């Protein structure tokens, strides 16, 4: 596999059953300012 | 709107765009993201801070990576920019990136821009820029630099996603790190970490700027 695979990146969201990408903590669950998710 | 400035360098403008030639005298420009465009650029101390440790995983590690760069400093050169990108746009296409900088010093600068997937470098564009004297300062300009094919491909693939929330899901693991350096001294003049979402705003593209701090 390759983490930088562009096709795999988009396949992960289009076809979640076949997702083969690294698992990560969503930004919304991190210790970030409230403004970070509220556009001006 | 708001921009970024260290003690030695101020980025006044940043834009990425698609320009379509309708005919030889008619051009349509769509801005995906912009700083210093819809209103004059500015820098002031009314900035909030983000703990840099919260974003290290989203950028290259090891020697020359974000942590190494931040530790080497100066800390006042480090920023996090969140872009809400405007993806609402339609041979005769040109994808470009333009930026402008100002410094009191006459330098030769290098701008490295690294596109990252899951914090891994996929592509790097490196540009060298010389100063022009202007109104009591030195100006540096990257004018209509062609967007690399990876980014053109990326934008095409994004727009081909059936749902906008899917675009946000992809964008969560897509980042860009911009490092502007004095070529001779290797001093970090500006280091900007870029994170992305799709804009839902009626006004189009938006941005938020944060200072990056140790804790
Ligand atoms: C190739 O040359 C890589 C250089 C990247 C330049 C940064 C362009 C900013 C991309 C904004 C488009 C937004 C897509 C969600």
């Amino acid at each position: 596999d390759s983490e930088t695979d562009l096709e795999a990146l988009f396949n992960a969201v289009m076809n979640p059953k076949t997702a083969n990408v690294p698992q990560t903590v969503p930004m919304r669950l991190r210790k970030l300012p409230d403004s970070f998710f509220k556009p001006p | 709107g708001r921009s970024v400035a260290s003690s030695k360098l101020w980025m006044l403008e940043f834009s990425a765009f698609l320009e379509q030639q309708q005919d030889p005298d008619t051009y349509n420009k769509h801005l995906f993201v912009h700083i210093g465009q819809s209103s004059p650029s500015y820098s002031d101390p009314y900035l909030e801070a983000v703990d840099i440790r919260q974003i290290y995983d989203k950028f290259p590690e090891k020697k020359g990576g974000l942590k190494d760069l931040f530790e080497r400093g100066p800390s006042n050169a480090f920023f996090l920019v969140k872009f809400w990108a405007d993806l609402n746009t339609n041979g005769s296409s040109f994808y470009g990136v333009s930026s402008q900088y100002e410094s009191p010093e006459n330098m030769i600068i290098t701008c490295s821009t690294k596109v990252c997937s899951f914090g891994k470098q996929v592509v790097e564009k490196v540009e060298t820029e010389y100063a022009r004297y202007e109104n009591g300062h030195y100006s540096y300009r990257i004018h209509r630099s062609p967007l690399c094919e990876y980014m053109i491909n990326f934008i095409h693939k994004l727009k081909h996603l059936p749902e906008k929330y899917m675009m946000n899901s992809v964008l969560e693991n897509f980042t860009i790190l911009q490092v502007v350096t004095n070529r001779d001294t290797q001093e970090t003049l500006l280091c900007i970490a870029y994170v992305f979402e799709v804009s839902a705003s009626e006004h189009g593209a938006q941005h938020h700027i944060h200072r990056l701090v140790k804790e």
